[PDB]
Protein backbone atom coordinates (compact mmCIF):
# COMPACT_ATOMS: atom_id res chain seq x y z
CA UNK A 1 0.00 0.00 0.00
CA UNK A 2 3.12 2.55 0.74
CA UNK A 3 5.39 1.62 -1.71
CA UNK A 4 3.57 -0.20 -5.14
CA UNK A 5 0.00 1.94 -4.50
CA UNK A 6 1.82 5.12 -3.87
CA UNK A 7 4.91 6.87 -3.85
CA UNK A 8 6.13 7.13 -0.08
CA UNK A 9 7.93 9.84 1.55
CA UNK A 10 9.58 8.11 4.21
CA UNK A 11 13.10 7.43 4.09
CA UNK A 12 14.25 4.21 3.82
CA UNK A 13 10.98 2.38 4.14
CA UNK A 14 10.85 1.14 0.46
CA UNK A 15 14.61 1.33 -0.91
CA UNK A 16 17.17 3.56 -0.18
CA UNK A 17 17.73 6.75 -1.62
CA UNK A 18 14.41 9.24 -2.61
CA UNK A 19 11.20 6.29 -3.46
CA UNK A 20 10.35 6.40 -6.74
CA UNK A 21 8.14 3.83 -7.93
CA UNK A 22 7.72 -0.07 -6.41
CA UNK A 23 7.01 -3.00 -8.48
CA UNK A 24 5.77 -6.88 -6.93
CA UNK A 25 6.48 -10.02 -8.23
CA UNK A 26 5.79 -13.49 -6.63
CA UNK A 27 8.13 -15.25 -4.31
CA UNK A 28 8.57 -18.87 -2.93
CA UNK A 29 7.70 -18.27 0.47
CA UNK A 30 5.99 -14.75 0.16
CA UNK A 31 6.65 -11.39 -2.01
CA UNK A 32 9.73 -9.66 -3.54
CA UNK A 33 9.54 -6.36 -3.90
CA UNK A 34 11.44 -4.32 -6.36
CA UNK A 35 12.32 -0.48 -5.06
CA UNK A 36 12.69 1.85 -7.60
CA UNK A 37 14.89 4.77 -6.38
CA UNK A 38 16.63 7.64 -7.10
CA UNK A 39 20.41 8.03 -5.82
CA UNK A 40 21.63 11.66 -6.86
CA UNK A 41 25.67 11.91 -7.58
CA UNK A 42 28.35 14.48 -7.76
CA UNK A 43 27.02 16.54 -5.70
CA UNK A 44 28.11 20.57 -5.42
CA UNK A 45 27.74 23.23 -2.95
CA UNK A 46 25.99 26.15 -3.68
CA UNK A 47 25.28 28.94 -1.55
CA UNK A 48 21.80 29.73 -0.93
CA UNK A 49 19.06 32.10 0.40
CA UNK A 50 16.33 31.45 3.35
CA UNK A 51 14.33 33.73 1.26
CA UNK A 52 14.51 36.88 -0.59
CA UNK A 53 12.85 40.35 0.18
CA UNK A 54 12.54 43.41 -2.06
CA UNK A 55 15.09 45.83 -0.27
CA UNK A 56 12.85 48.92 -0.90
CA UNK A 57 9.85 47.22 -0.29
CA UNK A 58 10.70 44.53 2.92
CA UNK A 59 7.61 43.56 3.91
CA UNK A 60 6.97 41.75 0.40
CA UNK A 61 8.92 38.20 0.82
CA UNK A 62 9.61 34.91 -1.41
CA UNK A 63 10.69 31.77 -0.27
CA UNK A 64 11.46 28.58 -2.59
CA UNK A 65 8.94 25.71 -2.92
CA UNK A 66 10.62 22.43 -3.42
CA UNK A 67 13.83 23.46 -3.95
CA UNK A 68 16.07 27.02 -3.45
CA UNK A 69 17.69 30.05 -4.09
CA UNK A 70 20.93 29.94 -5.40
CA UNK A 71 23.36 32.57 -6.14
CA UNK A 72 24.63 32.75 -9.98
CA UNK A 73 22.06 37.15 -9.38
CA UNK A 74 19.50 35.01 -7.70
CA UNK A 75 18.23 31.64 -9.30
CA UNK A 76 16.11 28.53 -8.45
CA UNK A 77 16.84 25.40 -8.52
CA UNK A 78 14.70 22.10 -7.95
CA UNK A 79 15.44 20.12 -4.25
CA UNK A 80 17.18 16.90 -5.91
CA UNK A 81 19.00 18.69 -9.30
CA UNK A 82 21.09 20.94 -9.70
CA UNK A 83 19.49 23.02 -12.73
CA UNK A 84 19.34 26.53 -12.35
CA UNK A 85 16.00 28.30 -13.76
CA UNK A 86 14.96 31.81 -13.27
CA UNK A 87 12.74 32.59 -9.99
CA UNK A 88 8.64 33.02 -10.96
CA UNK A 89 5.85 32.72 -9.36
CA UNK A 90 5.52 29.04 -9.93
CA UNK A 91 8.52 28.21 -7.80
CA UNK A 92 7.87 30.86 -5.14
CA UNK A 93 5.73 31.49 -2.29
CA UNK A 94 5.09 34.72 -0.37
CA UNK A 95 6.40 34.48 3.22
CA UNK A 96 6.58 36.63 6.25
CA UNK A 97 9.56 38.74 6.80
CA UNK A 98 12.52 37.45 8.39
CA UNK A 99 16.22 38.76 9.54
CA UNK A 100 17.74 35.59 7.52
CA UNK A 101 16.21 36.75 4.04
CA UNK A 102 17.99 39.32 1.58
CA UNK A 103 17.36 42.29 0.71
CA UNK A 104 17.77 42.46 -3.03
CA UNK A 105 18.11 46.12 -5.18
CA UNK A 106 18.44 45.32 -8.60
CA UNK A 107 17.63 41.88 -10.34
CA UNK A 108 14.59 41.62 -8.50
CA UNK A 109 12.67 38.28 -9.88
CA UNK A 110 9.09 38.89 -11.20
CA UNK A 111 7.02 37.88 -7.77
CA UNK A 112 9.19 40.97 -6.50
CA UNK A 113 8.81 43.59 -8.79
CA UNK A 114 5.67 44.81 -7.54
CA UNK B 1 43.47 -15.06 31.52
CA UNK B 2 41.47 -12.48 34.21
CA UNK B 3 39.16 -15.02 35.46
CA UNK B 4 42.35 -17.05 35.92
CA UNK B 5 45.05 -14.28 37.29
CA UNK B 6 41.86 -12.76 39.37
CA UNK B 7 39.17 -14.97 39.23
CA UNK B 8 35.48 -14.21 39.78
CA UNK B 9 34.63 -10.87 40.34
CA UNK B 10 31.71 -12.34 42.74
CA UNK B 11 29.63 -14.90 43.44
CA UNK B 12 27.22 -16.43 40.30
CA UNK B 13 30.08 -14.79 37.89
CA UNK B 14 28.60 -15.21 34.45
CA UNK B 15 31.57 -14.14 32.76
CA UNK B 16 34.14 -16.60 34.34
CA UNK B 17 31.27 -19.25 33.85
CA UNK B 18 31.78 -19.42 30.61
CA UNK B 19 34.96 -21.37 30.57
CA UNK B 20 34.04 -23.53 33.37
CA UNK B 21 30.04 -24.47 31.67
CA UNK B 22 31.38 -24.66 28.74
CA UNK B 23 29.42 -21.42 26.79
CA UNK B 24 31.14 -18.21 25.39
CA UNK B 25 29.85 -14.89 25.14
CA UNK B 26 30.98 -13.44 21.34
CA UNK B 27 31.17 -10.37 20.30
CA UNK B 28 29.35 -7.44 18.72
CA UNK B 29 29.77 -6.75 15.17
CA UNK B 30 30.84 -2.99 15.23
CA UNK B 31 33.51 -1.96 18.12
CA UNK B 32 32.54 0.67 20.10
CA UNK B 33 33.87 3.49 17.91
CA UNK B 34 32.42 2.64 15.20
CA UNK B 35 29.19 3.05 16.69
CA UNK B 36 29.85 6.44 17.62
CA UNK B 37 30.73 7.23 14.36
CA UNK B 38 27.16 6.51 13.19
CA UNK B 39 25.44 8.37 15.71
CA UNK B 40 27.74 11.70 15.60
CA UNK B 41 27.43 11.85 11.90
CA UNK B 42 23.50 11.49 12.29
CA UNK B 43 23.37 14.58 14.64
CA UNK B 44 25.87 16.53 12.27
CA UNK B 45 22.94 15.84 9.80
CA UNK B 46 20.17 16.65 11.32
CA UNK B 47 19.74 20.27 10.82
CA UNK B 48 19.93 20.22 7.03
CA UNK B 49 18.43 16.62 6.70
CA UNK B 50 14.74 17.61 7.62
CA UNK B 51 14.52 20.83 5.74
CA UNK B 52 13.51 20.28 2.33
CA UNK B 53 11.60 18.06 -0.62
CA UNK B 54 13.27 14.94 -1.68
CA UNK B 55 16.25 12.76 0.58
CA UNK B 56 19.12 14.45 -1.96
CA UNK B 57 20.76 17.42 -0.79
CA UNK B 58 21.65 18.80 1.90
CA UNK B 59 21.26 22.11 3.41
CA UNK B 60 24.12 23.11 6.01
CA UNK B 61 22.11 25.47 8.12
CA UNK B 62 22.39 26.01 11.87
CA UNK B 63 20.66 23.87 14.05
CA UNK B 64 18.81 26.82 15.47
CA UNK B 65 17.10 27.97 12.27
CA UNK B 66 16.20 24.29 12.03
CA UNK B 67 14.15 24.96 15.20
CA UNK B 68 12.56 27.64 13.73
CA UNK B 69 11.66 26.18 10.47
CA UNK B 70 10.60 23.22 12.97
CA UNK B 71 8.04 25.29 15.18
CA UNK B 72 6.92 27.11 12.26
CA UNK B 73 5.78 24.05 10.93
CA UNK B 74 3.34 23.04 13.71
CA UNK B 75 1.51 26.16 13.83
CA UNK B 76 3.69 28.73 16.23
CA UNK B 77 3.72 31.83 13.48
CA UNK B 78 6.88 34.00 12.82
CA UNK B 79 5.99 36.74 14.49
CA UNK B 80 5.71 34.66 17.79
CA UNK B 81 9.32 32.30 17.03
CA UNK B 82 11.32 36.31 16.35
CA UNK B 83 10.23 38.02 19.26
CA UNK B 84 10.51 34.65 21.65
CA UNK B 85 13.98 33.16 20.07
CA UNK B 86 16.15 33.52 23.36
CA UNK B 87 13.16 32.00 25.33
CA UNK B 88 12.23 29.20 22.66
CA UNK B 89 16.35 28.20 23.03
CA UNK B 90 16.27 28.93 26.26
CA UNK B 91 12.95 26.26 27.54
CA UNK B 92 14.88 23.96 24.77
CA UNK B 93 18.03 23.78 26.88
CA UNK B 94 16.18 23.07 30.08
CA UNK B 95 14.56 20.46 28.49
CA UNK B 96 17.83 18.65 27.69
CA UNK B 97 19.72 19.99 30.56
CA UNK C 1 31.33 -43.71 37.08
CA UNK C 2 33.34 -44.28 40.23
CA UNK C 3 30.38 -45.27 42.06
CA UNK C 4 28.58 -47.37 39.50
CA UNK C 5 28.66 -50.49 37.31
CA UNK C 6 27.47 -49.87 33.63
CA UNK C 7 24.41 -51.09 34.04
CA UNK C 8 23.23 -48.85 36.61
CA UNK C 9 26.15 -45.98 35.89
CA UNK C 10 24.48 -45.65 32.79
CA UNK C 11 20.99 -44.95 33.77
CA UNK C 12 22.95 -42.15 35.94
CA UNK C 13 24.27 -40.78 33.17
CA UNK C 14 21.47 -40.68 31.46
CA UNK C 15 19.40 -38.93 33.96
CA UNK C 16 22.46 -35.78 33.51
CA UNK C 17 22.01 -35.94 29.70
CA UNK C 18 18.24 -35.15 29.67
CA UNK C 19 18.33 -32.91 32.09
CA UNK C 20 21.29 -31.27 30.02
CA UNK C 21 19.81 -31.67 26.50
CA UNK C 22 16.24 -30.61 27.85
CA UNK C 23 18.62 -27.26 29.35
CA UNK C 24 20.24 -26.46 26.39
CA UNK C 25 17.34 -27.01 24.36
CA UNK C 26 15.09 -24.24 26.71
CA UNK C 27 18.19 -22.19 25.92
CA UNK C 28 18.21 -22.18 22.33
CA UNK C 29 14.64 -22.08 22.04
CA UNK C 30 15.23 -18.71 23.99
CA UNK C 31 18.05 -17.47 21.97
CA UNK C 32 15.43 -17.73 19.13
CA UNK C 33 12.67 -16.08 20.57
CA UNK C 34 15.11 -13.08 21.88
CA UNK C 35 17.06 -12.77 18.54
CA UNK C 36 13.56 -12.86 16.83
CA UNK C 37 12.27 -9.88 19.34
CA UNK C 38 15.47 -8.06 18.91
CA UNK C 39 15.25 -8.40 14.97
CA UNK C 40 11.60 -6.84 15.04
CA UNK C 41 12.56 -4.50 17.29
CA UNK C 42 15.87 -3.19 15.42
CA UNK C 43 13.52 -2.52 12.57
CA UNK C 44 11.34 -0.72 14.85
CA UNK C 45 14.71 1.15 15.80
CA UNK C 46 15.54 1.86 11.69
CA UNK C 47 11.74 3.63 11.29
CA UNK C 48 12.29 5.82 14.25
CA UNK C 49 15.82 7.26 12.77
CA UNK C 50 13.94 7.69 9.72
CA UNK C 51 10.76 9.30 10.89
CA UNK C 52 12.38 10.91 14.37
CA UNK C 53 15.44 11.66 13.81
CA UNK C 54 16.30 12.08 10.16
CA UNK C 55 12.85 13.94 9.38
CA UNK C 56 10.05 15.62 11.41
CA UNK C 57 7.04 13.30 12.15
CA UNK C 58 3.65 14.45 12.11
CA UNK C 59 2.47 11.05 13.88
CA UNK C 60 0.96 11.47 16.91
CA UNK C 61 3.03 9.15 19.71
CA UNK C 62 5.15 7.54 17.17
CA UNK C 63 8.19 9.75 18.40
CA UNK C 64 7.50 11.35 21.89
CA UNK C 65 3.99 12.79 23.47
CA UNK C 66 3.16 16.11 22.35
CA UNK C 67 4.17 17.63 19.06
CA UNK C 68 7.48 16.60 17.54
CA UNK C 69 10.27 18.78 16.79
CA UNK C 70 13.16 17.31 16.92
CA UNK C 71 14.93 13.23 17.85
CA UNK C 72 18.21 12.53 18.74
CA UNK C 73 20.20 9.30 18.97
CA UNK C 74 22.81 7.76 20.96
CA UNK C 75 24.14 4.17 21.43
CA UNK C 76 22.54 2.11 24.79
CA UNK C 77 24.26 -1.14 25.83
CA UNK C 78 21.70 -3.39 23.55
CA UNK C 79 20.62 -0.72 20.80
CA UNK C 80 19.71 2.63 20.20
CA UNK C 81 18.13 5.02 23.32
CA UNK C 82 15.92 7.89 21.41
CA UNK C 83 15.97 11.14 22.51
CA UNK C 84 12.13 13.18 21.64
CA UNK C 85 12.15 16.54 22.02
CA UNK C 86 8.62 17.58 21.72
CA UNK C 87 6.39 20.34 22.48
CA UNK C 88 3.98 20.64 25.03
CA UNK C 89 1.61 23.09 25.33
CA UNK C 90 0.03 24.53 28.30
CA UNK C 91 -2.39 27.48 30.01
CA UNK C 92 -5.30 26.83 27.40
CA UNK C 93 -7.56 29.33 26.81
CA UNK C 94 -11.00 29.18 25.23
CA UNK C 95 -11.73 31.83 22.44
CA UNK C 96 -14.05 31.78 19.58
CA UNK C 97 -13.20 31.20 15.60
CA UNK D 1 34.84 -34.68 28.67
CA UNK D 2 33.48 -37.99 29.59
CA UNK D 3 33.42 -40.67 27.31
CA UNK D 4 31.03 -43.04 28.76
CA UNK D 5 28.63 -40.01 28.64
CA UNK D 6 30.01 -38.92 24.94
CA UNK D 7 29.03 -42.51 23.97
CA UNK D 8 25.62 -42.62 25.62
CA UNK D 9 24.95 -38.77 24.01
CA UNK D 10 25.10 -40.35 20.51
CA UNK D 11 21.98 -42.23 21.13
CA UNK D 12 20.48 -39.27 20.86
CA UNK D 13 20.99 -38.29 17.37
CA UNK D 14 23.03 -35.64 16.14
CA UNK D 15 21.64 -33.03 19.04
CA UNK D 16 25.17 -30.80 19.16
CA UNK D 17 24.95 -30.02 15.72
CA UNK D 18 21.36 -28.92 16.24
CA UNK D 19 22.07 -26.62 19.40
CA UNK D 20 25.31 -25.34 17.35
CA UNK D 21 23.85 -24.81 14.30
CA UNK D 22 20.62 -22.81 15.66
CA UNK D 23 22.88 -20.84 17.56
CA UNK D 24 25.08 -20.18 14.63
CA UNK D 25 22.07 -18.94 12.89
CA UNK D 26 20.73 -17.02 15.63
CA UNK D 27 23.96 -15.36 16.41
CA UNK D 28 24.37 -14.05 12.31
CA UNK D 29 20.59 -12.70 12.41
CA UNK D 30 22.35 -10.43 15.07
CA UNK D 31 25.01 -9.46 13.06
CA UNK D 32 22.55 -9.05 9.88
CA UNK D 33 20.27 -6.58 12.18
CA UNK D 34 23.42 -4.62 13.74
CA UNK D 35 24.70 -4.25 9.52
CA UNK D 36 21.08 -3.11 8.18
CA UNK D 37 20.18 -0.52 10.70
CA UNK D 38 23.55 1.11 10.77
CA UNK D 39 23.01 1.22 7.04
CA UNK D 40 20.04 3.20 7.03
CA UNK D 41 21.62 5.63 10.31
CA UNK D 42 23.77 6.31 7.75
CA UNK D 43 24.23 9.64 6.55
CA UNK D 44 24.80 10.58 2.99
CA UNK D 45 25.72 14.25 4.07
CA UNK D 46 26.37 16.17 7.23
CA UNK D 47 27.96 18.58 8.92
CA UNK D 48 30.87 18.55 11.29
CA UNK E 1 -22.60 -39.38 29.24
CA UNK E 2 -25.97 -37.74 30.59
CA UNK E 3 -26.75 -36.36 33.47
CA UNK E 4 -28.09 -39.57 34.66
CA UNK E 5 -24.73 -40.97 33.60
CA UNK E 6 -26.06 -43.51 30.75
CA UNK E 7 -24.45 -43.48 27.56
CA UNK E 8 -26.78 -42.52 24.92
CA UNK E 9 -24.84 -41.83 22.19
CA UNK E 10 -20.75 -42.65 21.06
CA UNK E 11 -18.25 -42.54 18.15
CA UNK E 12 -16.28 -45.36 17.18
CA UNK E 13 -13.28 -43.66 16.45
CA UNK E 14 -11.57 -45.82 14.11
CA UNK E 15 -15.00 -46.30 11.91
CA UNK E 16 -14.05 -43.87 9.65
CA UNK E 17 -11.87 -40.39 9.07
CA UNK E 18 -14.88 -38.11 10.25
CA UNK E 19 -15.51 -40.19 13.60
CA UNK E 20 -11.22 -39.92 14.08
CA UNK E 21 -12.05 -36.12 13.70
CA UNK E 22 -14.76 -36.41 16.60
CA UNK E 23 -12.90 -38.17 19.05
CA UNK E 24 -9.87 -36.13 18.48
CA UNK E 25 -11.71 -32.99 19.68
CA UNK E 26 -13.74 -35.18 22.17
CA UNK E 27 -16.87 -33.74 20.74
CA UNK E 28 -19.76 -34.67 19.15
CA UNK E 29 -19.87 -31.24 17.78
CA UNK E 30 -16.73 -30.08 16.20
CA UNK E 31 -16.39 -26.65 13.53
CA UNK E 32 -16.51 -26.85 9.91
CA UNK E 33 -13.24 -26.46 7.93
CA UNK E 34 -10.58 -29.35 6.26
CA UNK E 35 -8.67 -31.17 9.38
CA UNK E 36 -5.94 -33.52 9.10
CA UNK E 37 -6.43 -37.20 10.30
CA UNK E 38 -4.53 -40.06 10.44
CA UNK E 39 -3.44 -41.98 7.23
CA UNK E 40 -5.31 -45.14 5.82
CA UNK E 41 -2.66 -47.45 6.59
CA UNK E 42 -1.06 -49.96 3.97
CA UNK E 43 -0.82 -53.12 5.45
CA UNK E 44 0.88 -56.33 4.81
CA UNK E 45 -0.50 -59.01 1.98
CA UNK E 46 2.34 -61.45 3.02
CA UNK E 47 5.56 -61.88 4.26
CA UNK E 48 8.91 -62.39 3.35
CA UNK E 49 12.09 -64.57 5.09
CA UNK F 1 33.41 3.71 9.03
CA UNK F 2 32.32 5.65 5.39
CA UNK F 3 32.10 9.19 6.81
CA UNK F 4 29.50 11.31 4.66
CA UNK F 5 30.13 14.24 2.86
CA UNK F 6 30.63 17.22 4.98
CA UNK F 7 28.86 20.27 4.43
CA UNK F 8 30.52 22.94 6.25
CA UNK F 9 28.03 25.93 7.98
CA UNK F 10 28.58 29.50 7.26
CA UNK F 11 28.95 32.56 9.51
CA UNK F 12 26.05 34.52 7.32
CA UNK F 13 22.98 35.09 6.95
CA UNK F 14 23.65 32.10 3.91
CA UNK F 15 23.79 28.70 3.85
CA UNK F 16 25.52 26.03 2.28
CA UNK F 17 23.33 23.52 -0.16
CA UNK F 18 25.20 20.03 -1.00
CA UNK F 19 22.85 19.64 -3.95
CA UNK F 20 23.26 16.43 -6.62
CA UNK F 21 24.26 17.47 -9.82
CA UNK F 22 23.96 13.80 -11.42
CA UNK F 23 22.13 10.97 -10.99
CA UNK F 24 20.84 7.58 -11.54
CA UNK F 25 18.19 4.90 -10.45
CA UNK F 26 18.56 1.88 -8.53
CA UNK F 27 16.68 -1.23 -7.19
CA UNK F 28 16.48 -2.01 -4.01
CA UNK F 29 15.59 -5.28 -3.75
CA UNK F 30 13.05 -7.00 -0.77
CA UNK F 31 12.03 -10.39 0.05
CA UNK F 32 9.24 -10.30 2.02
CA UNK F 33 8.13 -14.05 3.80
CA UNK F 34 4.47 -14.47 4.09
CA UNK F 35 3.87 -17.82 4.27
CA UNK F 36 5.74 -20.98 5.96
CA UNK F 37 4.54 -24.59 4.45
CA UNK F 38 1.93 -25.89 6.05
CA UNK F 39 2.44 -29.24 7.79
CA UNK F 40 0.42 -31.68 9.56
CA UNK F 41 1.50 -34.71 11.33
CA UNK F 42 0.10 -38.09 11.94
CA UNK F 43 1.09 -38.08 15.46
CA UNK F 44 -0.40 -41.33 16.40
CA UNK F 45 1.33 -43.08 13.74
CA UNK F 46 5.00 -40.52 14.14
CA UNK F 47 5.45 -42.01 17.73
CA UNK F 48 4.22 -45.92 17.57
CA UNK F 49 4.17 -46.81 14.15
CA UNK G 1 -3.26 4.95 -8.78
CA UNK G 2 -0.44 7.01 -7.28
CA UNK G 3 -1.83 10.10 -9.06
CA UNK G 4 -3.97 12.01 -6.83
CA UNK G 5 -6.29 12.71 -4.43
CA UNK G 6 -8.61 9.47 -2.85
CA UNK G 7 -8.29 6.33 -3.97
CA UNK G 8 -11.19 6.47 -5.26
CA UNK G 9 -10.72 7.05 -9.06
CA UNK G 10 -8.24 5.46 -11.23
CA UNK G 11 -6.25 7.55 -14.02
CA UNK G 12 -5.77 5.08 -17.26
CA UNK G 13 -2.11 7.35 -17.62
CA UNK G 14 0.51 6.34 -19.45
CA UNK G 15 3.78 4.24 -16.66
CA UNK G 16 6.16 7.28 -18.34
CA UNK G 17 3.76 9.95 -17.43
CA UNK G 18 3.54 8.58 -14.00
CA UNK G 19 7.54 8.39 -13.30
CA UNK G 20 7.74 12.17 -14.69
CA UNK G 21 5.16 13.52 -12.13
CA UNK G 22 7.00 11.08 -9.27
CA UNK G 23 10.20 12.98 -10.16
CA UNK G 24 8.54 16.14 -10.35
CA UNK G 25 7.26 15.26 -6.71
CA UNK G 26 10.51 14.68 -5.34
CA UNK G 27 12.43 17.92 -6.31
CA UNK G 28 13.13 17.37 -9.94
CA UNK G 29 11.96 20.71 -11.87
CA UNK G 30 9.94 20.18 -15.03
CA UNK G 31 12.24 21.52 -17.43
CA UNK G 32 15.39 19.41 -16.67
CA UNK G 33 12.13 16.05 -16.99
CA UNK G 34 11.67 17.73 -20.29
CA UNK G 35 15.33 18.06 -21.73
CA UNK G 36 16.13 14.58 -19.97
CA UNK G 37 13.36 12.11 -20.71
CA UNK G 38 15.21 9.80 -22.41
CA UNK G 39 17.92 10.39 -20.35
CA UNK G 40 15.73 9.51 -17.66
CA UNK G 41 13.87 6.37 -19.29
CA UNK G 42 18.01 5.27 -20.30
CA UNK G 43 18.56 5.47 -16.51
CA UNK G 44 15.59 4.02 -15.26
CA UNK G 45 15.84 0.87 -17.76
CA UNK G 46 19.46 0.55 -16.79
CA UNK G 47 18.72 0.05 -13.34
CA UNK G 48 15.93 -2.89 -13.82
CA UNK G 49 18.06 -4.43 -16.48
C1 LIG H 1 16.67 42.38 5.02
O1 LIG H 1 15.87 43.41 5.64
C2 LIG H 1 15.39 42.98 6.98
C3 LIG H 1 14.39 44.04 7.38
O2 LIG H 1 15.04 45.25 7.74
C4 LIG H 1 16.49 42.75 8.07
O3 LIG H 1 16.04 42.09 9.18
C5 LIG H 1 15.88 43.01 10.34
O4 LIG H 1 17.10 43.21 11.03
C6 LIG H 1 16.88 44.01 12.23
C7 LIG H 1 18.25 44.17 12.82
O5 LIG H 1 19.23 44.42 11.82
C8 LIG H 1 15.93 43.45 13.35
O6 LIG H 1 15.68 44.44 14.25
C9 LIG H 1 16.09 44.08 15.64
O7 LIG H 1 17.19 43.20 15.75
C10 LIG H 1 17.55 43.03 17.12
C11 LIG H 1 18.76 42.14 17.15
O8 LIG H 1 19.06 41.78 18.49
C12 LIG H 1 16.37 42.47 17.95
O9 LIG H 1 16.83 42.26 19.27
C13 LIG H 1 15.15 43.46 17.99
O10 LIG H 1 14.09 42.88 18.64
C14 LIG H 1 13.55 43.84 19.65
O11 LIG H 1 12.75 44.86 19.04
C15 LIG H 1 11.59 44.36 18.28
C16 LIG H 1 10.94 45.54 17.62
O12 LIG H 1 9.58 45.26 17.30
C17 LIG H 1 10.64 43.62 19.22
O13 LIG H 1 9.51 43.15 18.51
C18 LIG H 1 11.38 42.44 19.85
O14 LIG H 1 10.51 41.76 20.76
C19 LIG H 1 12.58 43.03 20.60
O15 LIG H 1 12.11 43.89 21.63
C20 LIG H 1 14.85 43.55 16.48
O16 LIG H 1 14.49 42.30 15.94
C21 LIG H 1 14.62 43.24 12.51
O17 LIG H 1 13.59 42.69 13.34
C22 LIG H 1 14.84 42.30 11.30
N1 LIG H 1 13.65 42.04 10.53
C23 LIG H 1 12.98 40.91 10.55
C24 LIG H 1 11.84 40.81 9.60
O18 LIG H 1 13.24 39.96 11.31
C25 LIG H 1 17.34 41.67 7.32
O19 LIG H 1 18.42 41.29 8.19
C26 LIG H 1 17.92 42.09 5.92
N2 LIG H 1 18.67 40.97 5.37
C27 LIG H 1 19.94 40.76 5.62
C28 LIG H 1 20.56 39.49 5.12
O20 LIG H 1 20.63 41.57 6.25
C1 LIG I 1 30.92 34.13 13.65
O1 LIG I 1 30.91 33.11 14.67
C2 LIG I 1 31.07 33.67 16.01
C3 LIG I 1 31.08 32.52 16.98
O2 LIG I 1 30.90 32.97 18.31
C4 LIG I 1 29.93 34.64 16.32
O3 LIG I 1 30.08 35.17 17.63
C5 LIG I 1 29.94 35.79 15.30
O4 LIG I 1 28.88 36.72 15.59
C6 LIG I 1 29.75 35.13 13.92
N1 LIG I 1 29.73 36.12 12.85
C7 LIG I 1 28.74 36.16 11.98
C8 LIG I 1 28.86 37.07 10.80
O5 LIG I 1 27.71 35.48 12.14
C1 LIG J 1 26.61 10.99 -14.36
O1 LIG J 1 27.33 9.80 -14.00
C2 LIG J 1 27.55 8.88 -15.12
C3 LIG J 1 28.27 7.66 -14.60
O2 LIG J 1 29.07 7.06 -15.61
C4 LIG J 1 28.37 9.57 -16.22
O3 LIG J 1 28.54 8.68 -17.32
C5 LIG J 1 27.62 10.81 -16.70
O4 LIG J 1 28.35 11.47 -17.74
C6 LIG J 1 27.45 11.72 -15.46
N1 LIG J 1 26.80 12.96 -15.82
C7 LIG J 1 27.25 14.12 -15.41
C8 LIG J 1 26.43 15.33 -15.71
O5 LIG J 1 28.33 14.21 -14.80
Amino acid sequence: NECVKAQSKRSGFCGQGTHIVSFVVNAPNGLYFMHVGYYPSNHIEVVSAYGLCDAANPTNCIAPVNGYFIKTEWSYTGSSFYAPEPITSLNTKYVAPQVTYQNISTNLPPPLLG
Amino acid sequence: DDCMQQGPASARDLICAQYVAGYKVLPPLMDVNMEAAYTSSLLGSIAGVGWTAGLSSFAAIPFAQSIFYRLNGVGITQQVLSENQKLIANKFNQALG
Amino acid sequence: IQRLDPPEQDAQIDRLINGRLTTLNAFVAQQLVRSESAALSAQLAKDKVNECVKAQSKRSGFCGQGTHIVSFVVNAPNGLYFMHVGYYPSNHIEVVS
Amino acid sequence: GFQKCEQLLREYGQFCSKINQALHGANLRQDDSVRNLFASVKSSQSSP
Amino acid sequence: FSVDGYIRRAIDCGFNDLSQLHCSYESFDVESGVYSVSSFEAKPSGSVV
Amino acid sequence: FNHPIQVDQLNSSYFKLSIPTNFSFGVTQEYIQTTIQKVTVDCKQYVCN
